[PDB]
RNA sequence: UAGAGGACAGGGCCUUGACCUAUUCUCAAACUCCCAAUAGGUAAAAAGGGCGAAAUAACUCAAUUUGU
RNA sequence: GCAGAUGUCCAAAGACAAGCUCAAAGAGAACAGAAAUCUCUUGUAGACUAAAAGGGGAAAAGCUUGUUUGAUUUCUAUUU
RNA sequence: GACUCGUUCAUACUACAGUGGAUACACCAGAUCCCAUCAGAACUCUGAAGUUAAGCACUGUAAGGCUUGGCUAGUACUGAGGUGGGAGACCGCUCGGGAACACCAGGUGAUGAGUCAG
């Protein structure tokens, strides 16, 4: 009931070269796709990305869709197109990990896993 | 050649194993007065107020208290003569010494004893009697429970 | 090529190993350490002779190597190549130095104690005499007073023979190669 | 490699309990607590405000070597008694709670007549310092409402005005403490998406608290406040272990 | 320093490895979970200490007396 | 004696607060590979902290961000 | 039964399980307003439809760790003594002090102030 397996966060990702206006173009494209302002990723400025939640994210995923492998051991997954989509799945109460106050660890049985993720995918 | 303010301190000021972190927030509530004896135990997690290498472990009378400081009169042996050194420290390093409190407890107990004595007029000997020789006793041991001993052969 | 070895006999100087504060130090001559059927099981070899130094001395790497060689060749000559296992249970870390001011590094030495062992052979209970002989031969190539010393143990494993047998009988002791691990009734299931 | 080795565990220094739990700062806390060591016997009262999910908790705490000592304490769920039901995490509610706590403290002291403080909404005062503890202080925070409430009561809580809503805009602050923002929101909800509105302010609806009345209710509440405040040992474990082994044997 | 037990890279299910897991041999002046002996420091009461009152202060406190 | 370092560098690499967690490893995701960026899990610091080496440092002392000039004037008690 | 501030800062940790939620914590519902971002994820604000699934609490595990104890061991080392031994290296004795790792056994918390519910 609370152990449903929502999509926590979808992250569209465009790695491109080294910021020669192509990056700007990519960013623009991303913006057009999804109503978020994009954010830039730095050298260790090479790449753009956007994080999306909720209905919008779901919609994006659905359109994006147009493998056993491309799921992680931790029960996320991704796929590519030019873009890379990475979907990060969770259950309710994921907040306990990430809040400021009494931040804690999620139990193993409540982490999503590969099989569960696969099942979820099959369902939607 | 190299006598800097933190030399020979690889271990003096190293925080002990599984006691890194910082000074606990309850250590700042230790009440100090002009006359309290006080250990100086350099918590090197605070770098302000770090008293010199030598005063680590050495106790002293508090002669001055400040916002977050404590001046401590500590003796230093200097060749031919001990001298008073006014070590100005933060509170993080100064810990309240316990020697004085042993004495204090004894004093308290002694007062009570004195009062009791007076109640009845008796010559009670207060002063701590040191470990003298043991008095005569007659120790019952069964012959069953007396395990005879010989030296051991070599192996 | 080298010094007498009476030069570097006693353990004056603190230990002084290959590290950040040494660098340009040549390799030990001894590289092999253990030889002859090193891969044997624990149950194979019961007989175990030690060669114990009764001396706080140093022992050149070269000397050690020589001793090892002596042990091996003799064993080969006498019993089979795969009827024994000769551990050298001491390693040369402390480096020596030479002047020609502070010395520059020159050879490594394997400092020892009054209690501890140099060489250990582990062979079948038949060939223990041969092993003993080998060890005594080797001894002629260390400095100081060593003593060949046949052990009550099973073979590098720290149990007496009888004890080991008992353990085997009630299955409390897993054999690896050489080492054996003793089950303690401790972990999870 | 497995990161969580035996070795790792051996090494591992456990945090302080509270820090591990995730409740106290310690860095902040020590600063808050220690006052000048030449001011001996000066207690230093901290005003703790906690914003729990469905309450606010306002305590006056003292600090001692053995443990803290709470002098006065008010939780937002007392406000039911004072004629304010529902909206207990509300900025207004927080303010009220703060005020209540202050009042309680004053009563405890036996010093309520001298310190009236700001009568209604716009000797040296008894001093205390805000322990916001862990919630970040953004402008328009709810702890600041509580602080304001306390101030309006007796307490000198030294504060800058940067963190009251819209900052310094006093009108906004006033609105917030009345509940007027909440009322506005309610009105807006009513205007568009009525089902949603119904779903949302369910408790309020049940109470029969319309928009207009909320401010009045809050005022009344304020007035009221002003007026008056099991384990198994070794053997058992061994037995258990034995039993499991037996069962395993049986299975085999 | 050795094997033992395991689940990524090359050749024609096997071998060579590296990597994990539990072991094992031996080590440190410029390594340390731990840690002696010896050496060191302070304390063991009358110019003082107790438990009290009343004064004094421009300090301190919310408290002409909250304490110092 | 041994292993080294110093004659500097810094309007931030100073000050304060806020937020955040680092190395590494793993499993993933178009081009993308042993390496790009992204995501998650594990992560007592194995990173980083101007420059030796050593101490210290995890809601920080690190990283990012905001605001600044206390890198200010005067004087003591002092420590080395 | 729960909560807030704490104290000691692993007997308090971690991993994998099991059990529990009247009130409470929590997750969870939403974005007008203060606020906060790439992102209402966080932070903030306003909620109360659900849920113990996680957090939290509690208990388990021939659990790892941690911690008391024994045992290692009067072993190692050592202060003082020696016209003692030994060619030396080093090793006994006399008066004293005296470890560590490992191993084995037990334990896995205790608690100050205040509040809340019945
Ligand atoms: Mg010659
Ligand atoms: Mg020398
Ligand atoms: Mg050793
Ligand atoms: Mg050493
Ligand atoms: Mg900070
Ligand atoms: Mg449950
Ligand atoms: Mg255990």
């Amino acid at each position: 009931v609370m152990r449903e397996i929502k999509v926590n966060k979808l992250v569209l990702n465009i790695c491109v070269g080294e910021s020669g206006d192509r990056l700007t173009r990519a960013a623009r494209v991303l913006e057009q796709l999804t109503e978020q302002k994009p954010i830039f990723g730095k050298c260790r400025k090479i790449s753009c990305f956007v994080t999306v939640r909720g209905k919008k994210a779901l919609e994006i995923l659905e359109k994006g869709l147009k493998r056993r492998k491309n799921f992680s051991d931790t029960g996320n997954f991704g796929f590519g197109i030019g873009m890379d989509f990475y979907v990060h799945l969770s259950r309710s109460g994921y907040r306990v990990t990430r809040r400021t106050r009494r931040r804690s660890k999620i139990s193993k049985t409540h982490k999503v896993t590969k099989e569960d993720a696969m099942k979820w995918f099959q369902t939607k | 050649k190299s006598r800097g303010k933190r030399s020979g301190t690889r271990y003096k000021f190293s925080k002990k194993f599984r006691k890194h972190g910082e000074c606990t927030a309850n250590k700042y509530l230790e009440k100090l007065n002009y006359g309290d004896y006080v250990d100086i135990v350099c918590d090197s997690t605070q770098q302000k107020g770090m008293p010199f290498n030598y005063y680590h472990g050495k106790t002293g009378k508090i002669f001055h208290i400040t916002k977050r400081g404590v001046g401590v009169l500590v003796n230093k042996r200097v060749k031919h003569r001990i001298e008073q050194k006014k070590v100005c420290v933060r509170i993080e390093h100064v810990r309240k010494s316990r020697c004085n409190e042993d004495f204090l407890l004894r004093k308290i107990k002694n007062a009570e004893l004195i009062k009791e004595a007076k109640l009845k007029n008796e010559h009670i000997n207060i002063k701590r009697k040191t470990e003298g020789p043991k008095p005569a006793a007659m120790i019952k041991v069964p012959p069953s429970k007396i395990i005879t001993i010989e030296p051991l052969p070599f192996y | 090529g080298r010094r007498p070895a009476r030069c570097y006999r006693y353990c004056k100087n603190k230990p002084y190993p290959k590290s950040r504060y040494c660098r340009g130090v040549p390799d030990p001559k001894i590289r092999i350490y253990d030889m002859g059927r090193k891969k044997a099981d624990v149950n194979e070899f019961s007989g175990v002779v030690h060669l114990v130094s009764y001396e706080y001395e140093q022992i050149s790497s070269e000397a050690l190597e020589a001793a090892r060689i002596s042990a091996n060749k003799y064993m080969i000559t006498n019993c089979g190549k795969d009827n024994f296992h000769l551990r050298v249970r001491i390693h040369p870390f402390h480096v020596l130095r030479i002047n020609k001011a502070f010395g520059k590094p020159n050879g490594v030495v394997a400092r020892v104690d009054i209690g501890q062992v140099l060489l250990s052979i582990r062979t079948k209970e038949n060939f223990v005499s041969k092993a003993c002989e080998a060890l005594r031969r080797a001894k002629y190539k260390f400095p100081g007073r060593q003593k060949v010393f046949v052990s009550n143990k099973w073979g590098f494993t720290p149990f007496s023979k009888d004890e080991y047998q008992q353990y085997k009988k009630k299955g409390r002791i897993i054999s690896d190669g050489v080492s054996c691990k003793f089950i303690r009734e401790k972990g999870p299931l | 490699k497995v990161v969580k080795n035996k070795a790792y565990f051996k090494r591992y220094q456990v945090k302080y309990r509270r820090r591990r739990e995730g409740k106290t700062d310690y860095r902040a806390r020590k600063a808050l607590i220690l006052q000048d060591k030449n001011k001996y016997n000066a207690q230093k009262l901290r005003f703790v405000v906690r914003k729990t999910n469905s309450q606010v908790i306002c305590q006056i705490a003292c600090a001692h070597i053995e443990g803290d000592k709470i002098l006065a304490e008010a939780k937002s769920k007392e406000l039911i008694r004072y004629g304010i039901p529902v909206g207990l995490k509300n900025y207004a509610a927080a303010y009220a709670t703060g005020l209540l706590c202050a009042r309680r403290f004053l009563k405890s002291l036996n010093l309520d007549t001298q310190f009236l403080g700001v009568e209604k909404v716009t000797r040296k005062p008894i001093k205390a310092f805000l322990d916001v503890g862990i919630t970040r202080t953004t402008t328009g925070n709810r702890v600041f409402a509580a602080l304001k409430g306390a101030c309006d009561g007796g307490l000198n809580i030294p504060h800058g005005n940067n963190r009251f809503p819209g900052s310094f805009n006093p009108e906004q602050l006033r609105k917030n403490i009345l509940g007027i923002h909440v009322a506005e929101y309610m009105k807006t909800l009513q205007e568009e998406d009525n089902d949603k509105y119904k779903t949302h302010f369910n408790d309020y609806l049940k109470n029969n608290i319309g928009a207009d009345d909320i401010e009045q209710m809050y005022l009344n509440a304020h007035e009221k406040i002003r007026q008056n405040p099991k384990k198994l040992n070794a053997k058992l474990r061994k037995k258990r272990v034995k039993e499991k082994l037996a069962l395993y044997v049986e299975l085999q």
